RNA sequence: AGCCUUGAAGCCUAGGGCGCGGGCCCGGGUGGAGCCGCCGCAGGUGCAGAUCUUGGUGGUAGUAGCAAAUAUUCAAACGAGAACUUUGAAGGCCGAAGUGGAGAAGGGUUCCAUGUGAACAGCAGUUGAACAUGGGUCAGUCGGUCCUGAGAGAUGGGCGAG
RNA sequence: GGCUAAAUACCGGCACGAGACCGAUAGUCAACAAGUACCGUAAGGGAAAGUUGAAAAGAACUUUGAAGAGAGAGUUCAAG
RNA sequence: CGCGACCUCAGAUCAGACGUGGCGACCCGCUGAAUUUAAGCAUAUUAGUCAGCGGAGGAAAAGAAACUAACCAGGAUUCCCUCAGUAACGGCGAGUGAACAGGGAAGAGCCCAGCGCCGAAUCCCCGCCCCGCGGCGGGGCGCGGGAAAUGUGGCGUACGGA
RNA sequence: CGACUCUUAGCGGUGGAUCACUCGGCUCGUGCGUCGAUGAAGAACGCAGCUAGCUGCGAGAAUUAAUGUGAAUUGCAGGACACAUUGAUCAUCGACACUUCGAACGCACUUGCGGCCCCGGGUUCCUCCCGGGGCUACGCCUGUCUGAGCGUCGCU
């Protein structure tokens, strides 16, 4: 029975909801599991960036958000072809590649090309054969001053 | 069997056997009455093996 | 405090791992201190008590300066029986009164080919800790 | 040498019988 | 007559000891067990008896092969080896 | 009856050998609680199932 | 005399089965002493001889099994007893070579595009 | 810088008191190892009932009762002990559709011997189908085993999410 | 038409650690020879039951009585 | 008539393998209520839930768009916060009820048929040789046997490819 | 005075509350995350010097071998054990072994009937009889072997 004055509130508790209750008592016990496997990964990839492959710069849909800029999934094969990076060798120097992306504009295509140049210039490459340098490979003076970068690589700032 | 018994007293004790009559006790074990050949003397083959 | 996350600070688990301990562990549990005459000789503070050792009781009704031979180690009761610590039953026969190994000090070990290994082990691991400190 | 006693079990009886023979019809 | 009188006629049994589950539930006429459905390949068990399961489960018996598989597991089921001899 | 089977004569034999009292030397043991045998059976009162 | 399993491994199959066929007669004479009534010195020897027979039959089955898995050491099919017995699902896996097998298309991808080791400047 | 084996909790108390009360503090006893005051915190937190739940105990009450089927008596023995056991002598019943002598289903050691007198055998027992010790069921011909009966039940096939 | 780890779930299993939880009518039905004893033809139902003492030192011996039972004596800091 | 192919189909205690049953907290595929709520009740609700059946793994399932969007566009799946008690459904009563975007945990892609190109360039099996030998493989021989042209292997798959 | 009855106290009984203990539960979290025709889970029956239950095990039966440990097990006997030509007891456990029913597998479920092959007694291959071992379930895959067809053909 309703009281004098209040809300007409509909509680969604007409199913056997006590059976499917999900308690978060393992939330602190999984934050440590994720952090542990995040440093087992940041130790498995020794000098490679800890966050992973570099992500592109990406507008958002939906006029609610079409003025912020974001970090996409990969660099469209158009932006890789403009930057001159084979789509099957990009994934081996930590460049993200998804083929699904189109490029309708140009102000963003050139932003991601300038982004690949700014990454393929900061990239310290180690020689495939350790005891013998190669042609497209950073010289031994860098490799000794090559560290593991934390956080996202070339972070995206509005 | 009565055959295995006959042929297993004629190996452990070397005594020819007349007949064998088995029965399973309420305890569970199978008692066996072995009757020796006419010339062989039970009292004197139990004397040997110990029971007397 | 103890920081090892795998050791049990619980009470009932140590009171259960104690009483349901296997015999060879009850041998270590039934250790006993060495007398200060064998301590400055071997550099060893305690030893798992064996059968034929000479011992002297320090706590209880039978505490004194009398030394006795350990007659038997009743490791299931967590007790030992010494030569002349006993009692008279009602009828007259005598029984050995059990003493806990921790309340009794050893004055002459029964050196085997193994109690020598255990002694030189303890002494070794003790000098390694002295060099670890000094 | 202290001898011992003895012990015998038996099913536990449950009281559920109801004859309900009595009838009091009064309409 | 439906009671004490007709309780004497009980002389021929319906069930006997099942050979798969050792329970006295083998219907001699229907030739099947009421406890496990013996002639059927699959052991019968229903969720609507949460308690009848706990009386027949992998822990209730000897586990004469599982209590050793649970021990050979702590070493990846090593085989054909022995400790180094004295 | 007297027309038993083997599986039944054998099960009765087991039920005969389980029907004896605890040995008296067994509650002078150390870790002991068994005062007597409580799993006993009398042929008159309890009827062995079957 | 304490029959240890060490000095049983050099003896021969029939120099073992003669010991077995002597221990079984010592059992039969002890299971007879038990029923006729005998000294505890004899009664307590039953646990000693039942375990001496256990040691003998153990060395017999161990030498026989070693000889068997030597006879089938290099053969292809061997008795299901000598085959390595692990869990059923562990015996129904793929070999380490079938696991370590690669198609010629992936032996070419792995070759033409290896995972390069690198770093980035911060 | 609380109390405690120079005696904690608990319980008992014709002892001294406090508070309107909920309650509390002292003394004596018993007991044998833990316990409390304050400021906050938390709750499965206060019982007279619910034909409440579990356990224990009363009046009823030394009362109802120990009354279906004719019946017991004498002497002796064993024994601490005899209406009830055992022997013998009487008298009686069942009266071959039996209170006799054997089996099926069912029981499962109830069978037999010795001992015991705690519990049980609705009095008693020197006795028992009780208890404790040990024994005991022997097959070519007696049955099972075999065959089919009413009927049950695979394969083939069919159906079926299974 | 097909394959594919990670983030994700886990009142079963093995091995663990903990608690502002309960403390033997509570907490699991089960602290104990518990899915045991017992009931039911079956499907199933299903308990009650922890504590001598530091150590058995668990009362020798005398005595009445057939015995259970007592009266002394002794063990223990204590048989209150 | 016989002979020899091929197709279709049987028989083996033929040589060598494989399945079956258990567990079931979690997971996958189906089957599927009625208590109850609506102050009655029949659609709705309970609920695609309980029961029932089948199948697994240490995770399963899903998964690299026949997608979301309508932007200056995003870009596999799974998970959390939020969207949201919202849009919507509903005797528009009781009640039921998502997704997109956005911030995060994680982060990885690929492979066939087909269309063509290559002397089937491919695969399984037995015998012998040497090794390896306790997850049955490596290399060599066999005018040794088969599978396969009713299509095996290599290149190649929508990001185009030859 | 006496009996009986009521009340209070003392002690004594019936009963086992209270308190104090706790090798048990409940809940949370972590790591792994493994059964089976090479016979699983479960059941049955057996095994101890004295043993009923629990527990352990399977005719090698409260356990064998190996390794670690290094002197006990214990309720009583007895028995090992220079403690080093050698190892009591525990724990570990990788070697060996593991009765009958059970998916349960020769056919049935009484524990009943078989068939085949190879050994040993019987015989002297004479089949008989007895004992021992190995085989003989259903579906299904690859190949082998033997076959069916007025299926499609080719040649005699
Ligand atoms: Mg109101
Ligand atoms: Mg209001
Ligand atoms: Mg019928
Ligand atoms: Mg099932
Ligand atoms: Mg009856
Ligand atoms: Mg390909
Ligand atoms: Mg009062
Ligand atoms: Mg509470
Ligand atoms: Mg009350
Ligand atoms: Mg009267
Ligand atoms: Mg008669
Ligand atoms: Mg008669
Ligand atoms: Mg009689
Ligand atoms: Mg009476
Ligand atoms: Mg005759
Ligand atoms: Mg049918
Ligand atoms: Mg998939
Ligand atoms: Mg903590
Ligand atoms: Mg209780
Ligand atoms: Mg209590
Ligand atoms: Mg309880
Ligand atoms: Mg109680
Ligand atoms: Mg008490
Ligand atoms: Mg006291
Ligand atoms: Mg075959
Ligand atoms: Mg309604
Ligand atoms: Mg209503
Ligand atoms: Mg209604
Ligand atoms: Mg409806
Ligand atoms: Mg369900
Ligand atoms: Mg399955
Ligand atoms: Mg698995
Ligand atoms: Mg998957
Ligand atoms: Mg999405
Ligand atoms: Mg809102
Ligand atoms: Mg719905
Ligand atoms: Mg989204
Ligand atoms: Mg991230
Ligand atoms: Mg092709
Ligand atoms: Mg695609
Ligand atoms: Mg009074
Ligand atoms: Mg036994
Ligand atoms: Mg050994
Ligand atoms: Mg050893
Ligand atoms: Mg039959
Ligand atoms: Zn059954």
């Amino acid at each position: 029975a309703p009281s004098r004055n209040g809300m007409i509130l509909k509680p969604h508790f007409h199913k056997d909801w006590q059976r499917r209750v999900a308690t978060w008592f393992n939330q602190p016990a999984r934050k440590i599991r994720r952090r542990k496997a995040r440093q087992a990964r940041a130790r498995r990839i020794a000098p490679r960036p800890a966050a992973g492959p570099i992500r592109p710069i990406v507008r958002c849909p939906t006029v609610r958000y079409h003025t912020k800029v974001r970090a996409g999934r990969g660099f469209s094969l158009e932006e890789l072809r403009v930057a001159g990076i084979h789509k099957k060798v990009a994934r081996t120097i930590g460049i993200s590649v998804d083929p699904r992306r189109r490029n309708k504009s140009t102000e963003s295509l050139q932003a991601n090309v300038q982004r690949l140049k700014e990454y393929r210039s900061k990239l310290v490459l180690f020689p495939r054969k350790p005891s013998a340098p190669k042609k497209g490979d950073s010289s031994a003076e860098e490799l000794k001053l090559a560290t593991q970068l934390t956080g996202p690589v070339m972070p995206i700032r509005n | 069997n009565k055959h295995q018994i006959k042929q297993a007293v004629k190996k452990l004790y070397d005594i020819d056997v007349a007949k064998v009559n088995t029965l399973i006790r309420p305890d569970g074990e199978k008692k066996a009455y072995v009757r020796l050949a006419p010339d062989y003397d039970a009292l004197d083959v139990a004397n040997k093996i110990g029971i007397i | 405090m103890k920081f090892n996350p795998f050791v049990t600070s619980d009470r009932s688990k140590n009171r259960k791992r104690h009483f349901n301990a296997p015999s060879h562990i009850r041998r270590k549990i039934m250790s006993s201190p060495l007398s200060k005459e064998l301590r400055q000789k071997y550099n060893v503070r305690s030893m798992p008590i064996r059968k034929d050792d000479e011992v002297q009781v320090v706590r209880g009704h039978y505490k004194g300066q009398q030394i006795g031979k350990v007659v038997q180690v009743y490791r299931k009761k967590y007790v030992i029986y010494i030569e002349r610590v006993q009692r008279e039953k009602a009828n007259g026969t005598t029984v050995h009164v059990g003493i806990h190994p921790s309340k009794v000090v050893i004055t002459r070990l029964k050196l085997d080919k193994d109690r020598k290994k255990i002694l030189e082990r303890k002494a070794k691991s003790r000098q390694v800790g002295k060099e670890k400190g000094k | 040498f202290v001898f011992g006693p003895t012990g015998m079990p038996g099913p536990t009886p449950s009281g559920t019988n109801v004859g309900s023979s009595g009838r009091s019809p009064s309409v | 007559t439906k009671g004490t009188s007709s309780f004497g006629k009980r002389r021929n049994k319906t069930h006997t000891l099942c050979r798969r589950c050792g329970s006295k539930a083998y219907h001699l006429q229907k030739s099947t067990c009421g406890k496990c459905g013996y002639p059927a390949k699959r052991k019968r068990k229903y969720n609507w008896s949460a308690k009848a399961k706990r009386r027949n489960t992998t822990g209730t018996g000897r586990m004469r092969h599982l209590k050793i598989v649970y021990r050979r597991f702590r070493h990846g089921f090593r085989e054909g080896t022995t400790p180094k001899p004295k | 009856s007297s027309h038993k089977t083997f599986r039944i004569k054998r099960f009765l034999a087991k039920k005969q050998k389980q029907n004896r009292p605890i040995p008296q030397w067994i509650w002078m043991k150390t870790g002991n609680k068994i005062r007597y045998n409580s799993k006993r059976r009398h042929w008159r009162r309890t009827k062995l199932g079957l | 005399a304490k029959i240890k399993a060490r000095d049983l491994r050099g003896k021969k199959k029939e120099e073992l089965l003669k010991q077995l066929d002597d221990l079984k007669v010592e059992l039969s004479q002890l299971r007879v002493a038990k029923v006729t009534g005998g000294a505890a010195s004899k009664l307590s020897k039953i646990r000693v001889v039942r375990k001496s027979i256990a040691r003998v039959l153990t060395v017999i089955n161990q030498t026989q099994k070693e000889n068997l898995r030597k006879f089938y050491k290099g053969k292809k099919y061997k008795p299901l007893d000598l085959r390595p017995k692990k869990t059923r699902a562990m015996r129904r896996r793929l070999n380490k070579h079938e696991e370590s097998l690669k198609t010629k298309k992936q032996q070419r991808k792995e070759r033409l595009y290896p995972l390069r080791k690198y770093a980035v400047k911060a």
